[PDB]
């Protein structure tokens, strides 16, 4: 202790990363917001980005599903990640105009 | 009997159920998903796919 | 301005789409359990040489 | 068909002017204003 | 403007990295040339610029 | 060695999409209907099959002998391995480098000299009536880096001796192990047994999903001029 700055002990580490060719395993932490209804928004729900509103469903999915296609190849159905509750993606309400 | 009604609307059923399908074969691209392809590669050659 | 002229004709004529955009944003991802043992490589009890 | 949004239905029964849909059509009849039937 | 060497390859139409995104970026519609070469004879100097 | 036919049973979920009453095809290494899958009776048969683009595993027994799946190329002193081992607590999968043993058995004796590791995946749920046996289906495949295991369970009645049953059963994921060795080979280890092995190939199959999101039958394509036209 009677060593004055310079000669006092540090602790140094170093988190060196490597990023080889391998499955990445080691992601930071992902942000999540809250979950509106019966609302129009942007959805992305692990990967699956989208637009449309978000309501309930009484689909009965597996354990192990979490997307749900329709007849047209289209997303219906998602489960959400933080709760197992399987909602249904229907499109924004749009159609054609005539005058 | 009724098979030359029934022809019509099975004629403009598959021609939905083409247009449909159609819109997940990749026309020589990395996917089909557009999301996806201004996710995976750069400005200059997503416009490319 | 669907079709170019000053006098339009009677009749019924299509001139775009209805579409209401998005509001909000939502981006989830599953909870966060699995953390990296940092806590060990910065608070331990003996560090090496 | 939709929903027609600036004219009034009138229960009188003409001819078709403006064919809109689903048996309805449209007219400029008379104070002028469109009127739907 | 004067750059390193491994990124030159930024100045391109669309390019990640940090002078593409933070110093100088460059529209994708960019209807030029651009011009570089190794200055390392009068930009450099001992224990570096 | 033996064997046997692999009637209607091979089938697994391509994809974790939600699919209700429709038909979809997909290509996938999936197992060929009516096809020769090779057949050992361990009631002593511990042999190295390749493994050679997936492969498919099934165990008829009324006991926990079969229990473990070796995984490697050269699995001798060099590259790295996989053990699914499970021993009446929970799995023990562990991806590491060690020195191997001739022939393994289950304590843990198949491992010899263990060195630095670089993945494990210890999970507590083990992957595991009377007379009725038990049927253990199972799926391994590596297509770019993820070792995806397909497992499903149904008791079975043995009325003809030691053959694989009728009927579609389908196939569930179980893990999706982030793993990252050139699995090239495969050897099993144990502790009336039925050693079955089906490799699998590229194929086309058509999925019909029932209303309630399950997999109820399908049509190899390849077969009988029959599945072509359906």
């Amino acid at each position: 202790p009677t060593y004055g700055v310079g000669h006092q002990p540090y602790r140094v580490v170093v988190l060196s990363f490597e990023l080889l060719h391998a499955p990445a395993t080691v992601c930071g932490p992902k942000k999540s917001t809250n979950l509106v209804k019966n609302k129009c928004v942007n959805f992305n729900f692990n990967g699956l980005k989208g637009t449309g509103v978000l309501t309930e469903s009484n689909k009965k999915f597996l354990p192990f599903q979490q997307f749900g296609r329709d007849i047209a190849d289209t997303t219906d159905a998602v489960r959400d990640p933080q709760t197992l509750e399987i909602l249904d993606i229907t499109p924004c309400s749009f159609g054609g105009v005539s005058v | 009997a009724l098979g030359k009604l029934q022809d019509v609307v099975n004629h403009n059923a598959q021609a939905l159920n083409t247009l449909v399908k159609q819109l997940s074969s990749k026309f020589g691209a990395i996917s089909s998903v557009l999301n996806d392809i201004f996710s995976r590669l750069d400005p200059p050659e997503a416009e490319v796919q | 301005c669907t079709l170019k002229s000053f006098t339009v004709e009677k009749g019924i004529y299509q001139t775009s789409n209805f579409r209401v955009q998005p509001t909000e944003s939502i981006v989830r991802f599953p909870n966060i359990t699995n953390l990296c043992p940092f806590d060990e490589v910065f608070n331990a009890t003996r560090f090496a040489s | 068909a939709g929903c027609l949004i600036g004219a009034e239905y009138v229960n009188n029964s003409y001819e078709c002017d403006i064919p809109i849909g689903a048996g309805i059509c449209a007219s400029y009849q008379t104070s002028q204003s469109i009127i739907a039937y | 403007f004067v750059i390193r060497g491994d990124e030159v390859r930024q100045i391109a139409p669309g390019q990640t990295g940090n002078i593409a995104d933070y110093n100088y970026k460059l529209p994708d519609d960019f209807t030029g040339c651009v011009i570089a070469w190794n200055s390392n004879k009068l930009d450099s100097k001992v224990s570096g610029n | 060695p033996a064997y046997t036919n692999s009637f209607t049973r091979g089938v697994y979920y391509p994809d974790k999409v939600f699919r209700s009453s429709v038909l979809h095809s997909t290509q996938d290494l999936f197992l060929p209907f009516f096809s020769n899958v090779t057949w050992f009776h361990v009631i002593f048969d511990n042999p190295v099959l390749p493994f050679n683009d997936g492969v498919y595993f099934a165990s008829i027994e009324k006991s926990n002998i079969i229990r473990g799946w070796i995984f490697g190329t050269t699995l001798d002193s060099k590259t790295q391995s996989l053990l699914i081992v499970n021993n009446a607590t929970n799995v023990v999968i562990k991806v590491c480098e060690f020195q191997f043993c001739n022939d393994p058995f289950l304590e843990f004796r198949v491992y010899s000299s263990a060195n630095n590791c670089t993945f494990e995946y210890v999970s507590q749920p083990f992957l595991m009536q009377g007379n009725f046996k038990n049927l253990r289906e199972f799926v391994f495949k590596n297509i770019d880096g993820y070792f995806k295991i397909y497992s499903k369970h149904t008791p079975i009645i043995v009325r003809e001796p030691e053959d694989l049953p009728q009927g579609f059963s389908a196939l569930e994921p179980l893990v999706d192990l982030p793993i990252g060795i050139n699995i090239t080979r495969f050897q099993t280890l144990l502790a009336a047994a039925a050693y079955y092995v089906g490799y699998l190939q590229p194929r086309t199959f058509l999925l019909k999903y029932n209303e309630n999101g399950t997999i109820t039958d399908a049509v190899d394509c390849a077969l009988d001029p029959l599945s072509e036209t359906k």
